[PDB]
């Protein structure tokens, strides 16, 4: 333990950002089953998860109204793991 | 049931029981003009069902 090799750090980096995934992930499923019976919708979420999308170059019943919300949560996030997955192999030059 | 529409089935047959339940009131009304106590206690437990 003087010194760790490369593949090493590079697995357990790895690792920590599939564990990341597996937490928005189930946050995202969380959000998808949603349902106006029981849950509220609050105006912030609709002039914010409404109004956010071309800003992600992305373009366009409650229960539709919810599932477009789990649509844009998770593709925002496949910008910024593609940003870290380009960084993780610059981080070896 | 919310954005299922109120003209739809699902509230008409919610709104077909609910005029029953005024005219068990009306068979309980309907002894009652006589003041018979317990033929005004026949309909009584009768609205529990």
């Amino acid at each position: 333990s003087l010194d760790v090799p490369l593949v090493g750090k590079y697995l357990m980096f790895t690792m920590v950002l599939v564990t990341f995934s597996i937490v928005t992930s189930v946050c995202v499923l969380n959000v998808h089953h949603r349902s106006p019976t029981t849950h509220t919708m609050a105006p912030w979420v609709k002039v914010v998860f409404l109004e956010k999308l071309p800003a992600l170059l992305f373009m366009q019943s409650v229960s539709e109204d919810w599932k477009y919300v789990a649509m844009v949560i998770d593709r925002l996030f496949l910008w910024i793991f593609v940003f870290v997955c380009v960084f993780g192999t610059i981080g070896m030059f | 049931l919310e954005d299922k529409s109120p003209d739809s089935p699902e509230m008409k047959d919610f709104r077909h029981g609910f005029d029953i339940l005024v005219g068990q009131i009306d068979d309980a009304l309907k002894l009652a003009n006589e003041g018979k106590v317990k033929e005004a206690q026949a309909a009584a437990e009768q609205l529990k069902t």
